[PDB]
């Protein structure tokens, strides 16, 4: 695997909680769990219309 | 929020205290008068009582 | 500083020192350190702790000037059922205390005490013009003594006790000799117990004060008195 | 009384040691010099070892763990010739005399004045007499008892405040309320097996123990 | 039960009985010595940037070993009273819920008041807010069962 | 010159029992209010069926180890949230 420290194949590096805030570090690994979803139905649903 | 829950059993200072010495020098300026009077009280608790309004003079 | 030797220094094993600490002790010479092998050895077991007792000059007079001795008492003990008195003469005060503080150590001596921290019963002395009284208390009662006797008390181990001396308390030595004299005046209950035939069993009695006591603190005694 | 013997650093004084102050504040910041003097109390070279050795080291050598509470005395003022002072003659050790009880007695009592936030003197001496009425067999543990009951050394503990300076103040501020509303004679009163205390300042304790930790608290949540 | 991985036998009373002479002829207790422990202090801290000591005074620490567990119970152990108080209090009485987690009474009706007062805050939705709502969680005392280690070795079965 | 309102205070039984009377009857249940005599309230005792926890230390500070005992523990947990949720979703998904 050439991605051998980027195991999880992130594209943005987490909030520093000493930066932005805990809750505010909690919040958005929350949301960057819900874009992979949506993504995930967004390709499917332009395959299968075009 | 916090409870207590018995008389303690143990107990942890930033220092080393001898309470012996410390009784011993405090044992020499006791005073009779407020000790008696601690004991009076002792005795006259409840206020529902024949016996706690008296004729004494002083406080107790 | 090196914080980090600090700190590796203070969390060590220390059986190397007491190792060599030890062999070191040993194998010094009757002089300078005159105990015998055999208390040296005994003196690992133990915590030990030391007190002066008085120092006393003594003036000899001749043609031309005076002659100045030193005399000193110091009393060491550990501090649970061991005590010992030393006497020790010098040309200085500092050589009479060294030298005391040696003898301490060669008179060592047992302690009764029942529970090891009170007397078994009163106890009356009369050491040469000095009169020392000894008076049982319920543990953890304390302790109720010139500032003299506080310190032998802590030496022995005595915890709870009430001591008084009178007469002609001038000379300390005497103070202290007949303290303990006093001491080893004490029976026990174990003594010659076979001859006896009988069981002598430890029994749980609260001990009681004068009339006058409890009238001014305005209490009463144990209903087994009161009962009528 | 605006001396120095009233502020933390030169609080508390013991004459018996090397360096005759002790240090007794566990937040107190001291600086390098100040640090070294205070280091003089735990260090001390052995002649015949030739090493330095510590306070915590002297203990183990004693096989010192658990021991009766008066006689941890005799091991923090004393020496012992076969133990830690190996290697020097008798006639240069040190033996105390029976006339230096009253500068340790009194010491004591300035240092539970000082655990107890600067109390005036009289009001450790009626603490002592109050102790003497209740139920009891060991008198030592009964003064430990009281120091214990006593409201702001409780708020101390449960780690609302810095020290027991800062928790008096929170009391005058009503900060804290004792069975749901402000204490009544709160400088006076002992706390009983079964007493609430609850934080009614909220928002500022909460800041405060935050900014106590920012620096402590990890980069990755 | 075994003096090894039970420190509540380990710290167990004892029973005394002492005897000097001869039972044939004549005994007697032997009062030399305390064997019933007293009040004790030790050393636990040393701060080596500020020169800071702390002592420990214990009334029984001649007689009892590592006391400071009692105070230091994890998270799960309380929600494990908490809920079994709740599902049954007729069989969890106090004294049986002491017993169990090697406790004292006062501490556990302690931890059960502190517990209640939580709920109370979740269920008003003053505790366990945005990001952290999901550990926020509603126990029917219906749907709950207790494994037990039967099992030598690693494994928890129903019964 | 202090903008801080005076606070007077009030047991947490007392203000409990204005705001919502269904959690103090629990509570008295719970806190051994029906065992002794002197204290025991004439009301009749409730039962209770519901109750609330925090499991953020047992899920993500207490049980670190790879082994089955721990994993299981987590999916119960988990597994039983999600049967909440979606007993609430089927209250509200019906025309
Ligand atoms: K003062
Ligand atoms: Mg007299």
């Amino acid at each position: 695997h050439r991605f051998r420290n980027n195991k999880f194949l992130r594209l943005e590096p987490d909030l520093d909680p000493k930066v932005y805030g805990q809750t505010e570090t909690l919040q958005k690994q929350v949301d960057d769990n819900f874009s992979l979803l949506l993504a995930k139905h967004r390709l499917d649903m332009k395959a299968a219309a075009a | 929020t916090s409870v207590k829950l018995f008389p303690p059993v143990d107990a942890s200072y930033p220092t080393y205290v001898d309470f012996e010495h410390a009784t011993r020098l405090l044992d020499h300026f006791t005073s009779r008068k407020r000790l008696n009077y601690q004991r009076k009280m002792i005795k006259k608790r409840d206020k529902f009582q024949i016996k706690s309004w008296d004729h004494h003079a002083g406080e107790a | 500083i090196n914080m980090d030797q600090y700190l590796r220094m203070d969390n060590q094993d220390t059986l190397e020192l007491l190792v060599q600490a030890k062999d070191n002790f040993l194998k010094k010479d009757e002089r300078t350190i005159p105990i015998p092998q055999s208390v040296r050895e005994v003196m690992y077991r133990h915590r030990w702790d030391k007190v002066i007792v008085d120092v006393r000059r003594l003036v000899y007079r001749t043609k031309n000037n005076k002659r100045e001795q030193y005399t000193a008492m110091v009393a060491s003990g550990n501090q649970k059922g061991l005590l010992g008195l030393g006497m020790g003469s010098a040309e200085t005060a500092q050589l009479a205390v060294a030298r005391a503080y040696l003898d301490s150590f060669s008179n060592l001596a047992a302690v009764p005490l029942y529970r090891g921290h009170t007397v078994y019963h009163h106890v009356e002395h009369h050491f040469q013009r000095v009169k020392v009284t000894l008076s049982p208390r319920t543990s953890g009662w304390g302790l109720r003594c010139s500032n003299l006797f506080y310190e032998l008390c802590s030496l022995a181990g005595i915890r709870d006790l009430t001591v008084d001396v009178s007469g002609a308390t001038r000379n300390k030595f005497f103070v202290a000799k007949a303290f303990f004299d006093a001491l080893q005046k004490q029976t026990a209950p174990h003594d010659g117990v076979e001859g006896t035939g009988v069981y002598v069993k430890e029994v749980v009695r609260r001990p009681v004060v004068n009339l006058g006591t409890y009238r001014n603190n305005g209490t009463l005694p144990p209903k087994e008195y009161l009962a009528t | 009384v605006y001396r120095n013997s009233h502020t933390k650093r030169f609080s508390c004084r013991n004459s018996r040691l090397k360096y005759p102050f002790e240090q007794i504040w566990p937040t107190l910041q001291l600086s390098e010099d100040d640090a070294a003097m205070f280091r003089r109390n735990s260090r001390q070279f052995v002649v015949d070892l030739s090493q330095n050795i510590t306070l915590k080291n002297k203990f183990a050598l004693n096989k010192a763990t658990k021991i009766p509470h008066q006689d941890a005395r005799a091991l923090i003022y004393e020496s012992n010739l076969h133990l830690d002072a190996v290697g020097e003659h008798p006639r240069y050790l040190k033996i105390r005399r029976v006339t230096s009880q009253y500068g340790s007695k009194l010491m004591n009592v300035r240092k539970l004045r000082l655990l107890l936030g600067f109390k005036r003197r009289n009001f450790v001496q009626k603490l002592y007499e109050h102790t003497l009425l209740q139920q009891g067999s060991n008198k030592s543990w009964k003064v430990l008892c009281a120091l214990e009951a006593k409201m702001n050394l409780a708020v101390t503990r449960m780690g609302v405040a810095e020290d027991v300076l800062e928790a008096t103040h929170d009391l005058r501020q009503n900060n804290v309320t004792l069975n749901g509303s402000p204490a009544q004679m709160k400088h006076a009163r002992y706390l009983e097996p079964a007493d609430v205390l609850a934080v009614s300042a909220v928002s500022l304790i909460k800041q405060r123990i935050c900014k106590g930790l920012f620096e402590v608290a990890p980069n990755t949540l | 039960n075994n003096p090894e991985d039970n420190i509540a036998i380990r710290n167990a009373p004892q029973k005394v009985f002492q005897l000097i002479g001869d039972p044939r002829s004549g005994v007697a207790d032997d009062v030399t010595h305390n064997p019933f422990g007293e009040i004790t202090v030790e050393m636990v801290w040393h701060q080596l940037k500020n020169e800071v000591y702390w002592y420990r005074y214990e009334f029984a620490g001649q007689t009892t070993e590592q006391s400071h567990r009692d105070s230091r119970l994890s998270d799960y152990t309380k929600n494990l009273i908490y809920l079994l108080r709740a599902k049954n209090p007729r069989k969890w009485t106090i004294e049986a819920l002491a017993e169990k987690f090697h406790i004292r009474k006062q501490r556990v009706l302690a931890i059960l008041a502190l517990k209640e007062m939580e709920a109370h805050k979740i269920e008003s939705g003053k505790q366990l807010q945005g990001p952290l709502s999901p550990y926020g969680l509603k126990v029917r005392v219906e749907d709950l069962k207790l494994l037990s280690l039967d099992p030598t070795g690693c494994g928890w079965v129903e019964p | 010159t202090t903008r801080r309102r005076k606070l007077l205070g009030s047991r947490y039984g007392a203000r409990l029992a204005k705001k919502n009377r269904q959690q103090f009857e629990r509570a008295r249940v719970i806190l051994d209010c029906y065992s002794d005599e002197e204290l025991r309230p004439d009301s009749p005792p409730v039962a209770v069926k519901e109750v609330t926890i925090n499991t953020l230390q047992t899920m993500r500070f207490l049980f670190p180890q790879t082994s089955k005992e721990h994993l299981d523990i987590k999916q119960n947990i988990a597994s039983y949230k999600i049967f909440s949720l979606n007993r609430e979703l089927l209250s509200l998904l019906p025309k």
